[PDB]
């Protein structure tokens, strides 16, 4: 009748396992119900139309002179700005252009409480914001992409490089890099990466596209692992399931082939493909942003793993967290494909620099900060909800008591 | 008035 | 767990020795003293009103019948009577306070949580006791059971390297904190200590100790007691002059504070319980279950104190009414028979406690007399002497 000490650890697993897959259930709840709105919420704030602000100044200002005053959802107003100040725009594909404008926008509207712009003296001060192969130092301000003309076939230069990267922190991930680069010969490639904070267990998120001359000659999206078994969370692997289902369907299955570097980063979901048409693309597209939004959302509920003092457990969970980020990190410079791109016109001095302190630089002891800007959530609501000062509740008790007189 | 972009949707 | 597995016969030698029912088995890290929870059934958590209304007047009429006993012949009764009488109505108190301590934890009537939070105020008052610095210190006590340094609301106890400090920051035992340390812990009025720790509730009667957005809560708190000792404590002096206060008043008193510390004091004090700071191999359902002890009452004081010394039951329930504590605990033995610990009503136990538990040092893990513990620190005390000569 009674118990060994045995099975009372048996009962501590039964609770903690039931515990972790209540908590990998709700995560999924909400995208199981329909898949179809990860990709289609543009579409669907379109629909609904402009919305009418009314706040006491706007009223005031529309019942004084006519105005009527808008607002739009932040899927509406991420789509009207687009590639918006790219500096390099105007060269770019309309596919990177599409990818470059939904991938923004989804930082830009679910982490918009605390997304940083990554330290200015680690990229910006440098220069490495806007990369030209005709003017490595720099002695045009950064305008050599409009004071320089295109050189010719044969000449010193030829053919010429640029790129442009975006790189910012937030609360949750270190590093949000988004980089788009262009050749003269028609090369034009597109790389993300979302590195998560050392102390949270997520994977990384990593998507690459190279097309020549118009057509997409290699596209890969992963949601990686960090441990060292490499399987992903029960919620990552039915979510990445669940998507395939819903828009890879009629798609080759035999095309998401592994490369030689992939399986050793590769979580088994992991895409890679070789797009033969317009529906293979428009599929791919569809998949890569819904599967970029799902993994935002969510990461808004994550929680960081803290090692109290006493437990070993989280140590080694932390020490295998730094071990898969650095893993990934040095396994993916070997994507020579992209560093000989860079090391066949910038040289190979300033590509080591270059690379290893922003490409995929790894430096457990250095997470940037972030700015936490919650409390403008405050300031907005108290707009739309104003409380009036204890004056206007008398004439509005006669406004009231007035006009029932009726 | 024209579009000039790119959507999945044609 | 201090005296864990060896053969069961030595252990029952110390648990008569000691006087102890029962002596624990083995208990491993790393549970969670919720866990057993999921054992009991699912209406031991019931709610019923006849058995809370008997448990909140029965008491009442011991209470009302010694009274009324010691007015019908007020002063002239003699000693042993009015003792008699006192004992009575302290019991029939902490009774009442045991209902207090329930709706305190939310868990008497939850249906009513104002009427009962009224009611905990109400029946606290009388003995000068804040609702919400009650539950503060009781949380406070149930997240750190028995941890060293850190479990101060309940019976910390005094450790050996601390007190070679102050034996040598007074220059000797001669000093007035080492008499009162002696005096305290030597002589019965241990049974008394929780006087102590009623002048340890109004913590310096100072705000500063809390959460602002609590402010207007803990002040009140300190209002039901303060106004009682502002507007009763007079009156009855005025209609019964000293003598008339140290007989309907300070007695019951001294017997619900009697009551109060020997609960505690046999709750959570034996030698073969450890006192570990985390760390140094703490462990929540380690330091709960195996570090315990559940006392037995005769029937008509179990129904008189309200279950007042099954304190595990509702340590491993929180949320577990007070007529079910004994039930709880029928179906505890069941499971974990082995890990628990048991006594009873003893002199002999209270002589040990008085005697020969007295000094916690932490080399063997047990409770030592303080003659021998305090003329063994002075050999040591010898020992760095002799290493100081030269
Ligand atoms: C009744 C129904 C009860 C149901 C509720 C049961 C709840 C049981 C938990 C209650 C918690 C009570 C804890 C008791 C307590 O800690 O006391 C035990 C505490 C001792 O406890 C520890 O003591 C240490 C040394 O001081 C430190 O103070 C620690 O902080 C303190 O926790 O009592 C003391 O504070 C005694 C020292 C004060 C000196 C005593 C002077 C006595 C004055 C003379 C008395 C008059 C003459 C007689
Ligand atoms: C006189 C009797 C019959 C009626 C009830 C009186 C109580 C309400 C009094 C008597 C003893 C008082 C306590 C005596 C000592 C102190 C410490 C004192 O605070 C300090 O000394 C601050 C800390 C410090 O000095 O280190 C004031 C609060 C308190 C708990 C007092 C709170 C009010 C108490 C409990």
């Amino acid at each position: 009748s009674p118990l060994s000490p045995e099975d009372i650890m048996r009962l501590v697993q039964q609770h903690e396992d039931v515990a972790a897959a209540a908590e990998s259930e709700q995560l999924v709840a909400q995208f199981r119900d329909d898949p179809q709105g990860l990709y289609e919420y543009v579409n669907r704030a379109y629909a609904e139309g402009p919305r009418r602000v009314t706040t006491p100044i706007s009223l005031l200002q529309e019942e004084i002179t006519g105005a009527v005053t808008e607002s739009y959802p932040a899927a509406v107003a991420n789509d009207i700005i687009g590639m918006g100040s790219w500096r390099l725009k105007d060269d770019v594909d309309p596919v990177i252009e599409f990818l470059v404008a939904r991938l923004e926008g989804c930082w830009r509207e679910i982490l918009d409480t605390d997304l940083c712009l990554y330290p200015r003296e680690k990229w910006k001060e440098q220069g490495w914001d806007l990369v030209d192969s005709m003017d490595p130092h720099q002695e045009l301000e950064g305008f050599s992409y409009a004071d320089i003309p295109d050189p010719a076939k044969g000449e010193a230069g030829y053919p010429r490089l640029q790129l442009e990267n975006r790189v910012y922190c937030s609360k949750v991930f270190r590093k949000l890099h988004v980089e788009v680069g262009l050749r003269q010969d028609g090369l034009q490639v597109l790389h993300v990466v979302v590195y998560p904070r050392y102390s949270y267990d997520m994977p990384i998120f990593g998507m690459d596209i190279v097309m020549v001359d118009g057509r997409v000659t290699l596209a890969v999206v992963d949601c990686c692992p960090v441990r060292a078994d490499l399987k992903l969370q029960p919620h990552y692997m039915e979510t990445m399931a669940l998507l395939q289902r819903t828009f890879l369907e009629g798609t080759d299955p035999a095309l998401r082939r592994i490369p030689e570097w992939g399986s050793k980063i590769f979580s088994p979901l992991a895409l890679c493909i070789t797009p033969s048409g317009p529906e293979e693309l428009a599929a791919f597209a569809k998949y890569a942003v819904a599967l970029h939004r799902a993994y935002l959302t969510m990461s808004l509920n994550a929680v960081p793993v803290v090692a109290g003092p006493g437990d070993r457990r989280e140590a080694a969970r932390l020490q295998e967290i730094q071990d898969g980020q650095k893993r990934f990190c040095d396994n993916q410079l070997v994507n020579k494909k992209t560093r000989r791109v860079l090391e066949v016109a910038m040289g190979v001095e300033w590509t080591e620099a270059y690379m290893s302190q922003l490409m995929f630089d790894f430096d457990p002891k250095y997470e940037p900060p972030y700015f936490d800007a919650s409390f403008e959530k405050l300031y907005t609501y108290f707009d739309e909800n104003p409380s009036f000062g204890e004056m206007a509740d008398e004439a509005m008790e006669l406004e009231r008591g007035a006009e029932a007189e009726r | 008035t024209t579009g000039f972009g790119w959507d999945p949707d044609g | 767990t201090s005296l864990d597995g060896l053969p069961e016969t030595q252990k029952y030698v110390y648990a008569d020795e000691w006087g102890f029912s029962r002596v624990g088995a083995d208990f491993p890290p790393g549970s969670h003293p919720s866990l057993f929870s999921q054992l009991l059934p699912q209406a031991l958590f019931a709610f019923d009103a006849r058995a809370a209304v008997a448990a909140v007047a029965v008491p009442l009429a011991a209470m009302a019948a010694g009274y009324g006993w010691l007015w019908y012949m007020h002063s002239i009764a003699p000693v042993w009577q009015q003792a008699l009488c006192a004992a009575l109505i302290g019991t029939g108190y902490a009774g009442l306070f045991k209902v207090a301590h329930e709706c305190a934890m939310m868990r008497f009537i939850p249906q009513m949580p104002g009427l009962q939070a009224a009611l905990g105020t109400l029946l606290m008052a009388p003995a000068l006791y804040s609702l919400p610095s009650w539950r503060l210190h009781h949380l406070h006590h149930l997240l750190h059971t028995n941890m060293l340094w850190q479990d101060v609301w309940g019976w910390h106890p005094l450790t050996k390297v601390e007190l070679a400090d102050e034996m040598v920051r007074s220059g000797g035992s001669g000093g007035a904190a080492m008499a009162a340390a002696r005096l305290v812990l030597t002589t019965p009025i241990k049974l008394f200590a929780s006087v102590g720790h009623w002048l340890r509730s109004w913590d310096g009667l100072d705000l500063r100790h809390f959460h602002p957005a609590s402010y207007v809560e803990v002040l009140s708190g300190w209002a039901a007691p303060l106004a009682f000792a502002g507007l009763v404590l007079p009156a009855v002096v005025s209609a019964g002059g000293l003598s008339g206060f140290v007989s309907c008043y300070l007695a019951p008193w001294l017997v619900f504070h009697f009551w109060l510390s020997v609960l505690s004091l046999t709750a959570h004090t034996a030698p073969h319980i450890p006192w570990r700071a985390e760390g140094d191999g703490w462990d929540a359902g380690r330091a709960a279950v195996a570090g315990t002890v559940t006392l037995r009452l005769p029937r008509p004081l179990e129904v008189l104190l309200n279950n007042a010394n099954y304190m595990l039951p509702q340590a491993v329930a929180p949320g577990l009414p007070m007529w079910s504590a004994p039930a709880a605990y029928a179906v505890l033995a069941a499971r974990l028979g082995p890990y628990l610990t048991e006594a009873s009503m003893s002199l002999k136990l209270l002589t040990n406690h008085v005697t020969r538990w007295q000094i916690y040092d932490e080399e063997a893990h047990t409770y030592r007399p303080m003659e021998e513990v305090v003329d063994e620190i002075e050999a040591d005390l010898q020992q760095l002497a002799a290493a100081a000569q030269q």
